[PDB]
């Protein structure tokens, strides 16, 4: 009962979304520059920043909920594309569909827009955390870094570039775009002074894995001169040009997506950086490395072991579980959480195109999610309690009960309880692994699990617990709403997400 | 979009308009330097449009040139023996017998 | 494709599955490899006839699809090794029927290319299945 | 270019090879000719319109309806926006109530509508 | 260049490597003309330590100007010094060589440090005054901010129009025969 | 057993009571930083030595070289350095069994001939 | 010839500036340590392309 | 157009088809081509593009057929033990459904591993056995609402066909012993 009409809505929608997000960019950006001589904002209730903030909050949004409607046509038109080649079986019958291209707006790039379930992931994950992240970021921006209201709605198209082009030109530099606005984000809104050294070390760590990822692709570009990313099927890379692209390709993407021992730039940005920012690197920035490596590894063959690469991923896990418990800083603690998570969907990624690349991609969005609501928890403790440090922060929830209940919710989501995708990634990760190599199964599942649950749990259970006699006059209130319902929206998608349908995964 | 001179008169508008905001100057001072600026960048880029096509033009007839040289280049780069060979010993003869027409 | 219909079949239509030998697929692949340009010199070539003399009063509406004749004897000739005849015409009669199949898919129902493909292997893979040795 | 129809006759060819390499119907030409074979220009250009004119719809009605459901909720706190609410009149108070998920709704149906393929002719038995 | 009955075919343009390097060299001449006309729209008395980089802390036209120039001489690779050093590598990777290569990298690498380290200092306690006062106000050239602006648009933009520079370029070394 | 006085290599806080430091790391703010003014924008004085230890390890460095394998234990640091050659040990040694058993071996599997998961494959006209 | 002097000069020089680089304390001495390093660089592109 | 990669290796080949001698480190990019990079990267090189999609197609699903297979066979031996007494339990397992739950272990059937570790034989296998079952559907045209798509035309014409086919079916004699 599949018809055209949903083809064609589904590619109208994809293509039309992209230009709504632009226009909205456009004409704000148009605003802020025309409405004054100097691009600051005028300490007054009349100022043009409360316009660019509702504009970059709501266009933010909305282009969530078009993204939403067109993320649910894909998968109606994906499953029915699949129905229609493998259903007919006559010799003489075959699918050849062509579609004919709109005439109201131009296709970007002059490239035709290709989407994956793994794309689509990846920009629902870049919705949501930019949301939240620029929820967050309110208090930061204030009279002279007014211009970086804009710098998640710069990501969301970058991103949407990525993950709708079929170009590996395209995708490279979609992918090395997102440098210069997180630079500038770390550099500009960072209150510490720590941050200025931090945003240094991230531009160096970062870049020296874009190098890497820039020589294995002027590889595949002078061997192969082909850029359509699937002209790859007739040309087979000799065993040595084999070999290298795919050991630049993952140091380079580990180099983003953090592995052992490329982590010390994770860290300190982590501590370092704004709270608000924070969310959206862990949560987001991290993972188009991994969508970029899946993309390459599984275009390329290899005939290598993998078994490098495995042990390197279970390196970076044991190690940050092992840190876990020597952390009273609960963002650095949060970091090495996500360095753990970050190594354990890497590693989901190191066979090739196996079934493995679906619990990748459901660890990467409840590692999303998850890493949104810890950073955000820290953002209300630093905030309110005006310390992020175990020595100095105590008996939290008898003073705001309802963050002392999140921090608990918190840590039962990070545990991997039954009924959450959570443990669904674990689930898939883990029955993969003990067929593939039972006792390396055995030893990351007890280390990530036991020791580095353990050492995690310590630090924000005493932050919990105890009895806050220090500083009477200075105590906080509570959460606000928006801080609950940020809260209660992370519980409320790790939760349901596991009903999504199971064909895609 | 298509038009060059349309083009290049948006580019001219708005340099004019980070001009002024850089400057720190309102951006309805000196107000007869928008069509100027309009009009200069209409025209330049106009012609640089007209030019690449012309080089482009040019470069591909060069590069039929080019292959004459490609082609005798190799020949000559051969290594002492390969010459006579039987991989080049035609081609050599016919570089160096038929087209010796002067 | 690849299956064989069952002799005493209790219903009507029932196929049992085949797998073809190494050197069956080895010798397909690389023959489709070395000669994909006449497959694609035929789709072309047969879009440009219609086009040209598509309509019924056009003065070559009587040699349709003739001048793809020389493009259909090349691959033949390719994928066969030069061996077995120089044209279409002359296919031994164990691929004679999957010959008239492709013939029919290609020019008179004018299906896709991808489905005509299945046709012309289908030549040469009775072809390869019938000698043996003499293609490898 | 030797691929052109100068210098062929029938003569030269057999019979059965100018059969083979007859020209099929005329109707099967012009599908071929213009790629209609299983569906028409035409309909390929209905099913554009009618997906821009659904985006168009759905992205007004969800911008309209998250915009007023903002401002009709974002006056100050609790007691302000009651106080408010109640002094506001009936007709006012009806359509804060009903504009946002009117405008909600009706973009949510539009998106189920096209996975939902409803007017399909088989429908019988 | 391959051999098919005598009919020699060249699928390589060997006056390419020669248009790489004039915009390798091109780039690099933009660039520090970007950085050299913030310097010179300033005062040049107070530049003379790199502790001095603070001293860019001015207005956020300047500021934001110097950042970018050094991100682009860096090679960050939104910027135009990331076209030159990208293709360079790729023009290596075509002629094969891999330890070439790796010590370009090296060097890279090593050069965007060296460039990066300076905006740790270009962080100033206050707002700096650079500027030359005359008629007993701060003297702006108009003239030299709109050719930085251009400046800037080009080193933000090159991406885009590179292919046309790319094209006169090989136009240009096309007609060396070598 | 851990005693201060007995610890002799692994470190760890004195029992005895000491003066509070006169000097140490503080927390410090990007100049015309925005201050963070939530729940009315109270700050108590910190405390000290809680202030030292938030900043301690941060700035802990090694005073001589090679002071990294004494300091602890020898052993653990021995094992803890060589856990990414065990790891790729234990990995072969799998391995060997899923090569002589016929199960899941440790390479980047091509099933798919660059076909991505679920990608939407058209072409137009 | 060439090719094996400019490869001897290009390693020396990186190897002998890694290290100086990053010694200087002058906005001169920034300025033409750049411009000796794009030096570097576009020999070892001149290399390349000399291959 | 693509091209290659210099090599450095010292090794000679020997092509006896064409009957030439090369070098590793002097083939150019066809030759390279023709000599290296000649080697097959899918279970059927043989088949197209398009064929190669639908034969990926039906060996993720048949993977998932077998599978559904384990699963369907696990909910039976469920109801057998609910329905069944402890008593003759065993005794009605030690039956077909004993040795189709063997039958259908790991070597057999993916159940969760990453990977299938099957041969290109075997692949194309279950790539026909897929095929088999699709073509007993569409005999009967089950497949229209499920594993299928067509227009109304298409399925009045379906619905013709398999009312004759059935006629057909009807009217044959039963088969002999
Ligand atoms: C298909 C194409 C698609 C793509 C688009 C392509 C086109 C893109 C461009 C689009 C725009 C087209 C514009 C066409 C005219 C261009 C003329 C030209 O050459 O420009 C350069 C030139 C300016 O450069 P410049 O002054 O030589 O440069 C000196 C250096 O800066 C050095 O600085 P300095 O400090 O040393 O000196 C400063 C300056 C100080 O002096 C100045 O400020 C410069 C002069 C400004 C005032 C000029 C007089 C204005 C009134 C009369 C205009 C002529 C009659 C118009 C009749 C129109 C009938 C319909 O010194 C001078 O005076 C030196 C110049 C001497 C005077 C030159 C007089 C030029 C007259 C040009 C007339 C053009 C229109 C002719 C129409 C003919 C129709 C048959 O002339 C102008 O631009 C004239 C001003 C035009 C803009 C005025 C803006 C302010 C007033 C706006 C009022 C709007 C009212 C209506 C509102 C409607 C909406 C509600
Ligand atoms: C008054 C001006 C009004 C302009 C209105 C917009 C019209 C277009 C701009 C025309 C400007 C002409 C004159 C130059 C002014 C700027 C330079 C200057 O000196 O200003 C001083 C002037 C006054 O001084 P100031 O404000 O005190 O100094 C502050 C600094 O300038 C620092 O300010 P900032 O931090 O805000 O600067 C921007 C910042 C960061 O800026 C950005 O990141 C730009 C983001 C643009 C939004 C869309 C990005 C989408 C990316 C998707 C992935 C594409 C991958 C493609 C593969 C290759 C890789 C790109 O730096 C960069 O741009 C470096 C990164 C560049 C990334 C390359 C992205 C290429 C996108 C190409 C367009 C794609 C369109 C697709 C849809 C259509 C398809 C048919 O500055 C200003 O007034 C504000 C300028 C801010 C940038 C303006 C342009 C941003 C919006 C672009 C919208 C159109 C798309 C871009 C293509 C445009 C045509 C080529
Ligand atoms: C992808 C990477 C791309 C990298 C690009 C790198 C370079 C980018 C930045 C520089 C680009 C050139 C900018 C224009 C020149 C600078 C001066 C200027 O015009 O502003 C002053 C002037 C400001 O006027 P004002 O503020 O009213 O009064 C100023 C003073 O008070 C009173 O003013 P004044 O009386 O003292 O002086 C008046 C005079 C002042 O202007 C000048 O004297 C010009 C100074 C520059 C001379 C060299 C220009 C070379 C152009 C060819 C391309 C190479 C560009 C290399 C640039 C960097 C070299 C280090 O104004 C003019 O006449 C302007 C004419 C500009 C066009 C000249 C074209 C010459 C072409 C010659 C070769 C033709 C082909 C030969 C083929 C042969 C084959 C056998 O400009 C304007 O009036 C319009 C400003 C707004 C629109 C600017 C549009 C710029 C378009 C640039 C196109 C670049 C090529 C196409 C793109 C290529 C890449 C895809
Ligand atoms: C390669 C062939 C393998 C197969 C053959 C069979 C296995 C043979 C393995 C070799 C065994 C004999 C050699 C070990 C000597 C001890 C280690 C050493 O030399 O470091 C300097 C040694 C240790 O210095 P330190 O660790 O800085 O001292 C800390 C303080 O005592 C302060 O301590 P604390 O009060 O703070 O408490 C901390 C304490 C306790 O710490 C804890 O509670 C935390 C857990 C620590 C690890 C406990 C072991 C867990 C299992 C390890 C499995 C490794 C698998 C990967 C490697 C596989 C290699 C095949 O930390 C210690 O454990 C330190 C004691 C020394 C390490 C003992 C555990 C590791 C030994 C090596 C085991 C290798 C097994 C291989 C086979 C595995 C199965 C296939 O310094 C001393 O001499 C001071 C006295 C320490 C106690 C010695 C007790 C008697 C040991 C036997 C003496 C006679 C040896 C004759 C050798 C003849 C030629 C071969
Ligand atoms: C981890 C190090 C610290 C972090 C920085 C990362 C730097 C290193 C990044 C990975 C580089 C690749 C290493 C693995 C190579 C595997 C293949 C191989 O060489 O085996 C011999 C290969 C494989 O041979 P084979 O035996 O498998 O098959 C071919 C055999 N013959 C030729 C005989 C027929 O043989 C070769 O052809 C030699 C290739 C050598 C290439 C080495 C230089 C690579 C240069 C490009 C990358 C440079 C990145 C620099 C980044 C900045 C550093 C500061
Ligand atoms: C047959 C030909 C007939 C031609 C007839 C002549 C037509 C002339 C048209 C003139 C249009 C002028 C529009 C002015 C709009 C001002 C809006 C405003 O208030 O903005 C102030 C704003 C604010 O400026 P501000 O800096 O003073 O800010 C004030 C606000 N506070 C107090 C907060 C600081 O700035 C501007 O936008 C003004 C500067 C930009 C003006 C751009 C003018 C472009 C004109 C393009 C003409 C194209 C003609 C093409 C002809 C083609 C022919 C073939
Ligand atoms: C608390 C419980 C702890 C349990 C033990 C945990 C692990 C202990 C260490 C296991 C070591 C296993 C070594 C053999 C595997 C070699 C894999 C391999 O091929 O690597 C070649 C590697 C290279 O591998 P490669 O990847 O280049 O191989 C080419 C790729 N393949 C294989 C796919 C074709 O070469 C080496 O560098 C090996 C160096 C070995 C050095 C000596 C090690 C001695 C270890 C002795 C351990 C004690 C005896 C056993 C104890 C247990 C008895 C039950
Ligand atoms: C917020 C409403 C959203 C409506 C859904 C569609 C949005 C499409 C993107 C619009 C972007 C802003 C305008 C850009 C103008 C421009 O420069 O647009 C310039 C381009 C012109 O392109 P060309 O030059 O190539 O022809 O505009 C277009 O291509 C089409 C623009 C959109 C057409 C539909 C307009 C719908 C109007 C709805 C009115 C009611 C809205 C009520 C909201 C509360
Ligand atoms: N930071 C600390 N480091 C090391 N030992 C500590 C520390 N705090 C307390 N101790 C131990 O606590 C004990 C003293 O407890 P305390 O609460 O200070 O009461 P009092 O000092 O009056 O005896 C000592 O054994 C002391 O060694």
């Amino acid at each position: 009962m599949f018809n055209l009409n949903t083809i064609y809505l589904s590619r109208i929608f994809i293509e039309f979304n992209f230009y709504f997000l632009f226009f909205l960019f456009l004409i704000s950006s148009i605003i802020f520059y025309f409405s004054k001589i100097i691009s600051i904002q005028n300490l007054n209730q009349n100022s043009v920043f409360n316009f660019l903030k509702l504009a970059n909050i709501f266009g933010i949004l909305i282009s969530f909920f078009i993204h939403i409607i067109s993320f649910w046509f894909y998968c109606i038109y994906s499953y029915n594309l699949s129905l229609n080649i493998f259903s007919d079986i006559n010799l003489y019958n075959s699918n050849s569909i062509e579609l004919l291209n709109n005439s109201l707006l131009p296709n970007y790039f002059k490239s035709n827009i290709t989407i994956d379930f793994f794309g689509l992931i990846l920009l629902t994950l870049a919705y949501i955390v930019g949301f939240v992240s620029i929820l967050a970021l309110d208090t930061r921006l204030y009279w002279k870094n007014i211009k970086y209201i804009f710098s998640f709605t710069i990501f969301l198209l970058i991103v949407y570039v990525y993950v709708t082009v079929s170009n590996i030109l395209l995708f490279f530099m979609c992918y090395e775009l997102l440098l210069i606005p997180s630079f500038l984000i770390v550099y500009f809104v960072s209150p510490s002074r720590r941050a200025i050294q931090a945003s240094l070390y991230f531009v160096i760590w970062t870049q020296l894995g874009s190098l890497l990822v820039l020589i294995a692709i002027s590889y595949i570009i002078s061997i192969t001169n082909t850029y359509e990313f699937n002209d790859l099927k007739y040309f087979n890379f000799t065993n040595s040009e084999s070999t290298i692209i795919i050991f630049l390709i993952f140091l380079g993407f580990g180099f983003k997506a953090p592995i052992w021992p490329f982590h010390y730039w994770l860290t300190k940005t982590h501590v370092e950086a704004p709270s608000g920012f924070s969310i959206y690197l862990s949560g987001f920035l991290v993972k188009t490395a991994l969508y970029g490596f899946y993309k390459f590894n599984t275009s390329i063959f290899i005939d290598i072991d993998s078994s490098i690469f495995i042990a390197i991923c279970i390196m970076g896990v044991v190690d940050s579980s092992l840190k876990m418990w020597g952390q009273t800083d609960l963002k650095k603690l949060v970091a090495y959480g996500t360095i753990q998570e970050m190594n354990i969907i890497y590693l989901a990624f190191c066979w090739g195109d196996s079934c493995a690349i679906l619990g990748g991609i459901l660890f990467s969005a409840t590692h999303a999610f998850l890493s949104a609501l810890m950073f955000f928890l820290v953002d209300c403790i630093y905030r309110r309690y005006h310390t992020r440090s175990l020595v100095e922060v105590n008996g939290i929830l008898h003073i705001t009960p309802n963050l002392g209940l999140s921090i608990l919710f918190m840590l039962v989501f990070f545990s991997g309880i039954p009924g959450t995708i959570k443990f669904i990634s674990e689930f898939y990760i883990f029955s993969g692994l003990l067929e593939a190599s039972p006792f390396i199964c055995f030893i990351l599942m007890l280390v990530a699990n036991v020791l580095g649950l353990i050492g995690f749990s310590k630090s924000w259970f005493n932050a919990t617990f105890g009895m806050p006699k220090k500083n009477t006059k200075y105590l906080p209130m509570d959460l606000s709403f928006k801080e609950s319902y940020i809260i209660l929206y992370c519980f409320f998608f790790l939760f349901i997400f596991s009903y999504f349908s199971s064909i895609f995964f | 979009m298509s038009s060059m001179l349309i083009w290049g008169a948006c580019f001219g508008l708005f340099t004019r308009a980070a001009a002024c905001k850089a400057s720190m100057i309102p951006l309805t001072t000196s107000p007869w330097k928008y069509p100027k600026y309009m009009i200069v960048s209409a025209v330049t880029f106009y012609y640089f449009d007209w030019y690449r096509r012309m080089a482009l033009e040019q470069l591909c007839y060069n590069e039929e040139k080019l292959e004459r040289y490609q082609i005798r280049a190799k020949l000559q780069s051969l290594k002492i023996g390969e010459e006579l060979s039987d991989a080049y010993r035609e081609s050599f003869f016919e570089h160096a017998v038929q087209k010796n027409n002067i | 494709m690849f299956l064989n219909p069952v002799k005493d079949s209790e219903f009507d239509d029932e196929v049992k599955g085949f797998v073809p030998s190494e050197g069956e697929v080895r010798f397909v692949a690389n023959k489709n490899k070395e000669c994909g340009y006449y497959l694609q010199g035929i789709e072309q070539c047969r879009r440009k006839m219609v086009q040209l003399a598509g309509d019924s009063s056009s003065q070559f509406h009587s040699l349709g699809f003739l001048p793809c004749k020389r493009l259909v004897d090349a691959h033949y000739r390719c994928m066969t090794d030069d061996k077995f005849g120089s044209t279409i015409e002359e296919v031994p009669e164990i691929g004679l029927d999957s010959a008239q199949k492709f013939f029919d898919c290609t020019f008179q129902q004018l299906k896709p290319m991808q489905s005509c493909r299945r046709f012309f292997d289908q030549v040469v893979r009775d072809v390869y299945r019938a000698n043996g040795s003499q293609l490898i | 270019m030797n691929i052109s129809y100068t210098g062929l006759k029938l003569e030269d060819y057999s019979d059965e090879v100018i059969r083979k390499y007859k020209f099929p119907n005329s109707n099967e030409l012009e599908r071929f000719l213009n790629r209609e074979q299983t569906l028409t220009v035409q309909q390929h250009k209905s099913a554009i319109k009618l997906a821009q004119q659904d985006f168009f719809a759905v992205a007004g009605l969800l911008s309209v309806g998250s915009l007023s459901y903002i401002f009709y909720n974002s006056v100050g706190g609790k007691v302000i926006r009651d106080r408010i609410r109640a002094s506001r009149t009936k007709a006012q108070k009806v359509i804060v109530l009903a504009l946002a998920f009117v405008a909600n709704a009706a973009a949510l149906i539009i998106a189920r509508n096209a996975i939902t393929a409803h007017n399909f002719g088989w429908q019988a038995a | 260049m391959s051999i098919f009955s005598n009919i020699w075919i060249n699928n390589d343009l060997n006056s390419y490597g020669l248009s790489i390097l004039l915009l390798n060299i091109i780039n690099y001449l933009i660039v520090f003309m970007l950085i050299l006309s913030v310097i010179l729209l300033t005062n040049l008395s107070k530049f003379k330590s790199l502790n001095q980089f603070k001293e860019f802390n001015s207005y956020n036209f300047i500021l934001y100007s110097l950042i970018f120039s050094l991100l682009s001489m860096a090679g960050i690779p939104p910027l135009l010094g990331f076209t030159g050093k990208f293709l360079a590598i790729l023009y290596s990777s075509f002629k094969s060589q891999y330890l070439l290569i790796l010590f370009m990298t090296i060097l890279n690498i090593f050069g965007m440090y060296f460039y990066i380290q300076n905006l740790r200092f270009v962080v100033k306690k206050n707002k700096s005054s650079i500027l030359n006062y005359k008629n007993y106000y701060v003297n702006i050239n108009y003239s030299i901010t709109l050719n930085i602006i251009l400046l800037n648009f080009f080193n933000f933009f090159g991406i885009l129009f590179l292919s046309d520079l790319i094209i006169i370029l090989n136009y240009i070394s096309s007609y060396i025969y070598i | 057993n851990y005693h201060y006085d007995f610890c002799g290599r692994a470190y760890m806080g004195n029992p005895a009571v000491q003066s509070p430091p006169k000097e140490f790391f503080n927390y410090h703010y990007v100049p015309d930083n925005y201050p963070d003014a939530l729940s009315g924008f109270r700050i108590a004085y910190r405390d000290p030595f809680e202030v030292q230890h938030v900043f301690a390890y941060e700035n802990w460095e090694y005073q001589y070289d090679g002071q990294w394998w004494s300091m602890g234990s020898l052993a653990c640091n021995v094992l803890f350095f060589c856990t990414p050659l065990f790891l790729y040990l234990i990995l072969q040694v799998e391995e060997l069994n899923s090569e002589k058993r016929g199960g899941t071996s440790n390479k980047f599997y091509h099933n798919n001939a660059g076909f991505f998961h679920f990608q939407i494959y058209d072409n137009k006209q | 010839f060439f090719w094996i002097i400019l490869l001897i000069i290009s390693i020396i020089g990186i190897f002998y500036i890694i290290s100086i680089i990053f010694d200087i304390n002058l906005f001169k001495a920034f300025l033409a340590y750049s411009t000796i390093i794009n030096s570097i660089s576009f020999i070892l592109l001149i290399i390349a392309i000399i291959f | 157009a693509f091209g290659g990669f210099r090599q450095t290796d010292n090794s000679l080949i020997i092509d006896d088809r064409r009957k030439i001698i090369l070098n590793t480190r002097s083939l150019n990019d066809f030759q390279q081509k023709i000599y290296l990079r000649n080697f097959f990267t899918n279970y059927r090189p043989d088949l197209s593009s398009y064929d190669y999609f639908a034969f990926k197609e039906k060996l993720r699903i048949g993977e998932l057929f077998l599978n559904e297979y384990r699963k369907r066979i696990n909910n039976e031996v469920r109801r057998a033990a609910i329905l069944t007494p402890t008593s003759s339990l065993r005794e009605k397992m030690n039956h077909k459904i004993a040795d189709q739950i063997l039958d259908l272990s790991s070597p057999h059937v993916r159940g969760a591993h990453f990977q299938a570790v099957r041969s290109w034989t075997d692949a194309s296998k279950i790539v026909n056995y897929v095929e088999e079952k699709q073509t007993k559907i569409n005999k009967y045209g089950l497949q229209f609402p499920l594993l299928g798509n067509m227009t109304e035309e298409q399925c009045a014409s379906k619905e013709d066909e398999v009312y004759q086919r059935l006629l057909k079916e009807m009217q044959k004699p039963p088969k002999k012993a």
